[PDB]
């Protein structure tokens, strides 16, 4: 099975990194979500965790490609001291362990969405470490 | 135009020119015996609240959805910007509560409907809106539950809350959109104990997860903030995933909770004096 | 927008 605690440590770090990249509280789905039937719930994890992890991997690869795209590598350019840079590296790191300007509004949408995805994945790996 | 709200109840939308309304009998208004018209149907020019009410042939309620300067009326509910509905969830069960405020005491009716998504909406069952508090201002509250909830999933369609507000002959409606995860506020930590350590100022603080919080805790984890604070306003905060911490007691300890993996709302503080 | 410590896990690690 995967390195549960290393995934636990990394997925948790993704949560704090996704937070710092967008520390904003409040309130056409073109990203993969960890849906109800992707088997990432406590029961689905015991029964068959490989299914859940193949979904986490799909989503991780997806956000890597979004973060390395013109949305983030375009005007207005990111600061060098950016959490988004760290965040891109971390998504790649976890996926490897598994095996009015338009661009501004898009970053917010993707990072807010990313925050929801990484929170479920972080919970998966924390439970996995504690029970597998 | 006009539309049905409930059987024999109609909403007349208006912006004095007035809207012509044709009332078909299956005529007098409210209490009065004064006959206002002859014929199976009745043409009324609805321009004001006086031209509204229960019209009866020899049986039919008309409520108004007024519009001043091209913007629907929002008088019934007071703004808690343009936030008339406030919603919260204690966990990820699909169960939530919504609250609103008013200055009105009587002849008030609230209908509450909810769903997940707008196109092919998934069922959410709401209960009755009931008066829950009075302050020196009336507070009403409703409890909704997602029919086929999935606590662990990453929500992509928001829950939609719709509240019909009727004060006498004034009709208004309110709406709220949210993901459960965005309206999460855990209950406070429970059984907050303090253990003084022999010949020392440090105490072992211990508490438990709240009873209403999502299970298992090993999956739905919380982060706790342990705080030591004196009488007058330093900040002595510690953050932990453990259900205990050791702190320095002088001559108050507070603990609050937030979801460990997503920055939702902080809980109310649980406290114990030093 | 909030302070980074607003997210307790962030504060636990980086505060
Ligand atoms: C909230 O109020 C609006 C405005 O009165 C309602 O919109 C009308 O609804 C009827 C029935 O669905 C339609 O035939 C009309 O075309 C709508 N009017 C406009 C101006 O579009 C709306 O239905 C209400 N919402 C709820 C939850 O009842």
């Amino acid at each position: 099975s995967p390195a549960w605690t290393q995934c636990q440590q990394l997925s948790q770090k993704l949560c704090t990194l996704a937070w710092s990249a967008h520390p904003l509280v409040g309130h056409t789905n073109d990203v993969p979500h960890i849906q109800c039937g992707d088997g990432c719930d406590p029961q689905g994890l015991r029964d068959n965790s490989q299914f859940c992890l193949q979904r986490i991997h799909q989503g991780l690869i997806f956000y890597e490609k979004l973060l390395g795209s013109d949305i983030f590598t375009g005007e207005p350019s990111l600061l060098p001291d950016s959490p988004v840079g760290q965040l891109h590296a971390s998504l790649l790191g976890l996926s490897q362990l598994l095996q009015p300007w338009q661009r501004l509004l898009l970053r917010f949408k993707i990072l807010r969405s990313l925050q929801a995805f990484v929170a479920v994945a972080a919970r998966v790996f924390a439970h996995g470490a504690a029970t597998l | 135009l006009i539309w049905e709200l409930k059987k024999d109840v109609y909403v007349v939308e208006l912006d004095a020119p007035g809207e012509m309304v044709v009332l078909t009998c299956d005529w007098t208004l409210d209490q009065s015996s004064e006959v206002l018209g002859s014929g199976k149907t009745l043409t009324i020019q609805v321009k004001e609240f006086g031209d509204a009410g229960q019209y009866t042939c020899h049986h039919s309620l008309l409520l108004l959805h007024k519009k001043e300067d091209g913007i629907w009326s929002t008088d019934i509910l007071k703004d808690q910007n343009k936030t008339f509905l406030r919603c919260e969830a204690k966990n990820y069960s699909g169960r939530f509560t919504c609250w609103w405020l008013t200055t009105i005491s009587t002849d008030l009716t609230f209908s509450v409907k909810s769903s997940r998504g707008s196109s092919d909406p998934q069922g959410v069952t709401c209960g009755a809106a009931t008066l829950s508090a009075e302050r020196v201002e009336y507070e009403y509250s409703v409890e909704c539950q997602e029919d086929s909830a999935c606590p662990a999933a990453e929500e992509s369609l928001p829950i939609e809350v719709m509240v019909d507000a009727v004060h006498k002959l004034k009709y208004e409606n309110y709406t709220s959109s949210f993901f459960i995860r965005d309206i999460i506020k855990p209950d406070p930590p429970k059984n907050l104990q303090l253990k003084p350590l022999k010949n020392s100022r440090q105490v072992e603080v211990s508490w438990e997860y709240p009873d209403t919080w999502s299970t298992p805790h090993s999956y739905f984890s919380l982060t706790f903030c342990v705080q030591v604070q004196g009488k007058s306003k330093k900040k002595d905060r510690v953050f932990t995933d453990k259900t205990s911490a050791t702190v320095i007691c002088r001559k108050s300890i507070s603990v609050r909770a937030q979801d460990r993996y997503y920055s939702s709302s902080w809980s109310e503080w649980a406290s114990v004096p030093c | 927008t909030k302070s980074f410590c607003y997210f307790g896990t962030w504060c636990q690690m980086y505060g």
